[PDB]
RNA sequence: GCCAGCGAAGUGAGUUCAAUGGCUGAGGUGAGGUACCCCGCAGGGGACCUCAUAACCCAAUUCAGACUACUCUCCUCCGCCCAUU
RNA sequence: GUUUCCGUAGUGUAGUGGUUAUCACGUUCGCCUAACACGCGAAAGGUCCCCGGUUCGAAACCGGGCGGAAAC
């Protein structure tokens, strides 16, 4: 059940890498439906801590972020939607067709949704994010960056 | 998650022995921290008070032990030789005078105490030459053995 | 412990070279040319109340220097500016009233070096690929990216030139206040005024302090002898105690008083009678002190009343690299600068300054 | 009741050379000198750098005790070739 | 002690860029298999004898050494001294460089 | 239903976000298998009770939701008695038994048609 | 103020609190009031078991009291005993000139020549 | 290295407010602090419109730095004696979410222990006033060094007493044998128009009491970053920080 | 499952109201520099000068082993991204 | 050195031999009174000390890290 579900990998190959980015934007069209789907109030002043506590335990797949802040200089503006999601790294791809892995170990992405940019923090961030919606999002420490 | 201390022993060695019975440990405690604001500033008045207690004082013997840290024991054993004139009722002018300064450790801390008032009593014999106190040491020698 | 560091000491350092102007392995030229960055210089001569006129038009002619106001750095990283100035001469730039442990602080060297300083909040956010300079412990709080600019002129099109300009044109917009100065070494000769016609450029004046000091007690000195002889000669660390006193305004007796200034002579000295002061203030290209420099190297071409004249350069207390690999620090002061006590018979003393966490080349 | 250390201390202080292979013969003391250098060569690669002191810089081949197969023919080409 | 000069350092360099070229005889802090120039003149003071059983003693109350000399070694040192105090021969420990003053007696 | 309520939102986000993947691009299914381990995985911690229509689907070996559907095996056989749909995948080759027959249509009814007549507001 | 730190230092065992039987008769009575106020099982036949071990080594008669309380290290022959657990460097030199003291040397083989 | 931050308790009147920016502004301050002081006598919080920063100051502040405006955040500071009262402080981590760094004052060791430990705060305000003996334990300092919390070791007595100058040096003395000095702050209270003094010079009374040789320079600029960044992460989330742009 | 101890002087630190990791100078190793010397293969070595040497933490009868808190450092195994050919 | 126990709305504490978070005090509101102390109903208020692991799901069980407390 471990090495049997673990027989090649549930890794990309190199035929994907190459499939148009362009045509991965339905993925983030249905992310962006799914946000307004999600709190159903946007526009006036609909408390902005609201939306920064729903999106704890969202599922962030196919959401464009960019890194503004990172302790790698290289780590630092690179751009792209994300299709995995791992333990520390996930794995996003970027424009005309390659893909780039970050790591979740010190460094903040910039999500931007429709009237919103909510900064993630992916030091916090991390520990299979299927378990991050589930429990144990707690206050500790500060983030130095 | 224990602090490091350090003795000093100190001794009143002066003439007009009523001034020895005039000692206290209210006095002594406003004595010592008084006379380092007066050498000192502010500074060392308050880094030499949090850990400065008195617990050994025999005001018939005349042997002063005080307590002060690692970091701030050159304070207090500077502020030693400038002490003088205890104001009191009458006219008195001791003086302080140091014996060994002990790093800590209680026990060897009298231990040099012992040692050093069994040097006094020899010396006390031929100088004074009297019957009566002489039989007083004899008093003091066999209940030593007793011990 | 405690009562340790309350009197032990600062970082210092003074190193004090004598050498000759007429010798073929002398660095007398190479360390005035590299060293960047210069905003007080002050000269001496004794028993001089006629000043030569050819000295007089030096001093009046040691700038000009401009100010900038708000100018981002996208602009110093353009092709044009690089042609114009950099290519055609040697452009400097310094950050204006920034310190080098408060905010961000962006230096520029005449070999093409875009050096400049960063904190933690704008290193992370240029992605930019430095290295830490001073450790505070553990939390690292600055960084140090150094940017050749004559390097990327090569391949205008490579890949290490967009990942820059674009770092500064929309990833972090960063504007300063710039100490602009260009020394003329080019063929076609084009002014700052006519390129920065955009922003608020001002060109300024370098301040020239010129005064007279009468009777002045100047020590005895050997050149042939830096530590001293007893009753005879003195200390060239001395000398460097004594010389900032007299530039300072202060030349005193012994007052023995409620107010006793306990600032004596060094001994054996001399009453002179006559002293010249001048002061500098601006910010200083190092190109005209090495004219200034050979001008007091050809002052003793005629034989003089004085024995030694002086030299005394002192820097900025906000460069970031001196000397081509010094960072300069601030820790609670701590200035660089460097000295020259020129003899009659073409030999110098190299008196150099050394800050709180400084290094020093020879 | 002591062991082999305290079994040690009895002959260094008694000034007589220890049985096992402290004295150097033939068959005995160069196979115990060389499980001698492999005891202190291990401890030696166990320590980084910067913890130990360098052997170069200081003095000569040590804690390693068998340079005497060219000692002893050292001290004889200093006397016999002159 | 006067300290020595050390060329194998260059090799060293030579070995760990060679090492991790090769992957992408150990001597690295004092082996080397060139015993035979040191043993005639490599230290300033000359070297004649070991110490095999070193530690302080509690019989005598100080430093008691206990080792190996050779004949030659001592017929040398023996001849240039029919004067006053002759088995004052200093020693040096491999991880010092203070020579340190001993009294050579051979108590048969 | 409270707090759970947002649980629901992310459990049908990534089971479509696999049908998107496959829309445009079949034959490479490593998203549409990381979407459904994720699924699975949301459903196991935080404990959901999902429909036995989509849950047949999910192929539960390791994952895949719709490969079986477009790309894999499934059949109509008679292995002993009453005739059987077979789903078999191509990655793990495991099989699910389902009966498909009109002698049964009420029991058929049982699970899934007597929800849509029970459950209220 | 403590009854289990009275003791002397070569006469301290620190599982005084898990069975009060290792400590001696005179001081448990007074252990009896501090107490109001303060893995499996093995069988197996061990003479077998170090009958299999010996095969290796050479394990001397006296090795199950030297390996209860003494550094064992294995050398050119067998392992025996080097250093005591309780430091006693000072002490033997101590139970030397002044005290008593003996040691196991087993090791020293005779050839009988008839 | 955001250098030379402030924490002052002052607020009579206008006059004197705008006094002691200018003249914080003159020296070296570039991020000055306005606390305000919340007893449990009076059981009051005047939480909802205290200073209105951007309607009250005329618009240009002005530091002989970077030449930026000076970033005036309001903190708070409340006296904490009864733990009845501290029921209260807990209970505004939902009903009023203002007061962007929070600071407290605690006088009990059963009361200053759940303040590093369970209770929220940005940092703990430890002054000595009038014979306040106070023992200073180590797990609850251990802890706070690793949590993140900070300590304004509040320093002013040049005010009306020189006896104040031992009870601020005994404290702290008291405090640097223990925490070992890892983030510890000082920063001055001023009512007056004159008792704030340089940045430069402050370094030194920290190294009055110690606490390094070089990261006394740090206790005002990397420790107050520190310090500032921890009242952040409390006020809106501690994961995300979700902001509004709207160009 | 159950059953076995000795109040007696003095631990290559042996304190117990609880000693001891000190300073200065010279080195080692790890960065940086040379108007200095020697060997002559552009190279290398030596000499001299500046700087880092810590964090975690404290013996209380001792030892072996597991676990946990660590970086001035060295060794092994690799990942991500940048740039080059 | 030694042993056992404990961490739960604001405090004092239950509870659970694993899938639900609550009783007493106090606050708010309501019942009541011309306006009240009690009685009584109800609501605001959760890092169930922290992380990992087991399990379909740990306030719980296990492991580690702290913390706190009872006494020689
Ligand atoms: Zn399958």
């Amino acid at each position: 059940l471990s090495a049997r579900q673990r027989r090649e990998l549930r890794l990309f190959d190199i035929k994907p890498e190459q499939q148009r980015y362009s045509l991965f934007l339905p993925l983030h069209e249905l992310w962006k439906q799914y946000i307004r789907d999600l709190c159903s109030g946007l526009k006036p002043d609909t408390q902005p801590q609201m939306i920064q506590a729903k999106l704890l335990k969202a599922d962030l797949h196919g959401a464009i972020i960019s890194v503004t802040k990172s302790k790698c200089p290289s780590y630092v503006g690179i751009t792209g939607i994300l299709l995995q999601e791992t333990k520390h790294i996930f794995k996003i791809i970027t424009k005309e067709d390659r893909l780039k892995v970050i790591p979740k170990l010190n460094c903040v992405f910039t999500v931007e949704t429709d009237g919103f940019i909510s900064y993630i923090y992916g030091s916090k961030f991390q520990l299979r994010s299927s378990e991050r919606s589930a429990k144990k999002f707690k206050a500790k420490g500060t983030i130095d960056l | 998650v224990r602090f490091k201390h350090r003795y000093l022993l100190c001794e009143l060695v002066s003439d007009d022995p009523r001034c020895r019975l005039s000692l206290d440990d209210r006095v002594l405690s406003s004595l010592v921290r008084d006379t380092i604001a007066r050498v000192h500033g502010t500074f060392g008045a308050a880094a030499c008070s949090i850990g400065f207690a008195v617990r050994y004082l025999n005001a018939y013997t005349g042997i002063v032990l005080l307590r002060c840290r690692k970091e701030f024991y050159q304070l207090v054993w500077s502020a030693l030789p400038f002490i003088t004139y205890l104001e009191n009722k009458g006219h008195r002018y001791p003086c302080f005078f140091n014996t060994l300064h002990v790093g800590g450790t209680i026990r060897t801390c009298q231990k040099f105490l012992i040692q050093y008032n069994r040097r006094q009593l020899l010396i006390l014999l031929q100088n004074c030459t009297d019957e009566g106190e002489r039989e007083a040491i004899q008093k003091s020698v066999t209940r030593s053995c007793l011990l | 412990a405690t009562l340790r560091r309350l009197r032990e000491a600062p970082r210092h350092l003074l190193v004090c070279e004598k050498s000759n102007f007429g010798n073929h392995k002398s660095r007398h030229r190479h360390l005035v040319q590299t060293h960047y960055y210069n905003y007080r210089v002050s000269f001496l001569i004794p028993e001089c109340g006629i000043l030569s006129e050819e000295l007089k038009n030096l001093v009046m002619n040691t700038g000009p220097y401009y100010f900038v106001k708000n100018l981002p750095l996208h602009e110093l990283i353009t092709p044009e500016f690089i042609s114009t100035f950099i290519k055609k001469g040697s452009c400097y730039a310094l950050t204006y009233n920034t310190h080098i442990d408060e905010d961000n602080t962006v230096a520029l060297l005449p070999n093409g070096k875009l050096i400049l300083s960063l904190d933690k909040d704008t290193y992370e956010e240029t992605g930019l690929q430095g290295h830490p300079s001073q450790f505070s412990g553990r939390k690292i709080m600055k960084f140090i990216v150094s940017i050749d600019l004559m390097e990327l002129s090569l391949n205008l099109d490579s890949k290490k030139y967009e990942r820059i300009s674009w770092s500064f044109k929309e990833k972090k917009p960063l504007k300063f206040d710039f100490l602009l100065a260009w020394h003329k070494t080019g063929s076609e000769e084009s002014t700052m005024m006519s390129y920065f016609s955009k922003y608020q450029i001002q060109e300024h004046q370098p301040k020239v302090a010129l005064s007279t000091l009468r009777d002045l007690q100047c020590p005895v000195l050997q050149s042939s002898e830096l530590e001293g002889t007893p009753e005879v000669s003195c200390r060239a660390l001395e000398l460097f105690d004594w010389l900032g006193a007299v530039f300072s305004n202060v030349d005193l007796n012994n007052e023995p008083n409620n107010f006793i200034s306990t600032y004596c002579c060094p001994e054996p000295s001399t009453v002179v009678a006559k002293a010249y002061l001048c002061t500098i203030t601006g910010f200083i290209l190092p190109e005209k002190i090495c004219l200034l420099l050979e001008h007091l190297c050809h002052y003793f071409d005629e034989p003089k009343l004085a024995p030694w004249v002086t030299l005394s350069v002192q820097g900025f207390a906000d460069s970031p690299v001196s000397w081509e690999k010094n960072e300069h620090g601030f820790r609670k002061g701590g200035e660089h600068l460097y000295n020259f006590v020129i003899f009659n018979n073409q030999d110098y003393w190299l008196q150099m300054a050394v800050g709180a966490n400084d290094h020093c080349p020879p | 009741v002591g062991g082999l250390k305290e079994s040690a201390v009895h002959s260094q202080y008694k000034r007589s050379p220890n049985v096992p292979g402290d004295f150097p013969d033939c068959p005995a003391g160069m196979l115990f000198a060389e499980e001698q250098a492999k005891n202190l060569l291990e401890k030696y690669k166990r320590r980084p750098p910067a913890k130990r002191p360098n052997y170069v810089k200081l003095g000569t081949l040590a804690p390693f005790c068998c340079p005497w197969e060219q000692l002893t023919q050292d001290w004889e080409s200093r006397v016999q070739a002159y | 002690e006067s300290k020595h000069s050390d060329p194998f350092r260059s090799k060293i360099l030579k070995q760990k860029e060679k090492k991790k070229r090769e992957k992408r005889e150990a001597l690295t802090l004092g082996l080397w298999s060139g015993p035979l120039p040191r043993v005639t003149l490599h230290c300033s003071r000359t070297l004649l004898g070991f110490v095999t059983q070193g530690d302080f003693s509690m019989a005598v109350g100080c430093g008691e050494a206990l080792g190996f000399v050779s004949l030659t070694g001592l017929l040398d040192m023996l001849s240039s001294q029919p004067a006053a105090q002759r088995g004052l021969v200093l020693l040096r420990p491999p991880a010092s460089l203070q020579y340190r003053f001993a009294r050579i007696a051979i108590e048969v | 239903p409270v707090k759970d309520r947002e649980a629901f939102q992310r459990l049908n986000f990534l089971y479509q976000a696999a049908h998107c993947v496959l829309a445009q691009d079949p034959e490479n299914q490593a998203l549409a298998r990381f979407y459904c381990y994720t699924e699975r995985t949301i459903a196991k911690r935080l404990v959901l009770r999902r429909d036995p229509s989509v849950k047949r689907t999910l192929c539960r070996g390791c994952s895949s939701l719709l490969v079986p559907g477009l790309t894999c095996t499934q059949r109509q056989r008679r292995c002993r008695g009453q005739r059987w749909t077979v789903q078999t995948c191509l990655t793990c080759q495991r099989s699910q038994r389902f009966l498909n027959d009109p002698g049964h249509l009420l029991w058929g009814d049982r699970p899934e048609a007597q929800l849509g007549s029970q459950a209220d507001s | 103020s403590l009854v289990f730190q009275t003791l002397p230092r070569h006469m301290r065992r620190r599982a005084m609190s898990h069975n009060v039987k290792r400590l001696p008769r005179r001081l448990q009575e007074i252990a009896q009031k501090e107490a109001e106020k303060a893995a499996r099982r093995c069988h197996m036949n061990r003479t077998l078991e170090f009958n299999r071990r010996q095969k290796k080594n050479i394990w001397l008669e006296t090795h199950i009291w030297h390996a209860k309380r003494f550094h064992m290290v294995k050398k050119w022959g067998y392992c025996l005993g080097e250093r005591p657990t309780v430091k006693s460097h000072r002490a033997c030199y101590r139970a030397m000139t002044n005290r008593c003291l003996l040691q196991d040397l087993s090791y020293y083989c005779c050839l009988e020549l008839k | 290295a955001v250098f030379a931050d402030l924490d002052l308790r002052a607020g009579s009147d206008l006059k004197a407010l705008r006094g002691l920016v200018e003249t914080a502004a003159h020296l070296g301050y570039s991020v000055v602090a306005i606390n305000h002081i919340v007893d449990f006598k009076e059981k009051k919080q005047e939480i909802e419109k205290p200073v209105a920063v951007s309607e009250l100051f005329t618009t240009l502040p002005i530091v002989q730095g970077k030449s930026r405006p000076i970033k005036i955040l309001t903190r708070l500071t409340i006296i904490v004696s009864d733990p009845s009262h501290c029921n209260v402080l807990r209970a505004t981590s939902s009903r009023a979410r203002l007061y962007d760094v929070v600071a407290v004052f605690p006088k009990t060791e059963k009361l200053f222990h759940i303040a590093c430990t369970h209770l929220d705060v940005d940092l703990v305000c430890i002054t000595v006033t009038e014979k306040l003996p106070f023992y200073f334990k180590r797990p609850p300092i251990n802890v706070a060094i690793d949590r993140g919390l900070a300590f304004e070791l509040v320093y002013s007595p040049a005010i009306k007493d020189s006896t104040m100058r031992r009870y601020t040096i005994s404290s702290a003395l008291n405090l640097m044998q223990i925490c070992k000095g890892k983030n510890v702050i000082i920063s001055s209270a001023a009512e007056r128009p004159l008792e704030i003094r340089g940045p430069y010079d402050v370094a030194n009374l920290g190294l009055l009491f110690g606490l390094s040789e070089s990261d006394a320079k740090a206790a005002v600029s990397t420790n107050c970053r520190a310090a500032l960044l921890h009242g952040e992460t409390r006020k809106t989330a501690f994961g995300i920080i979700s902001t509004v742009k709207k160009p």
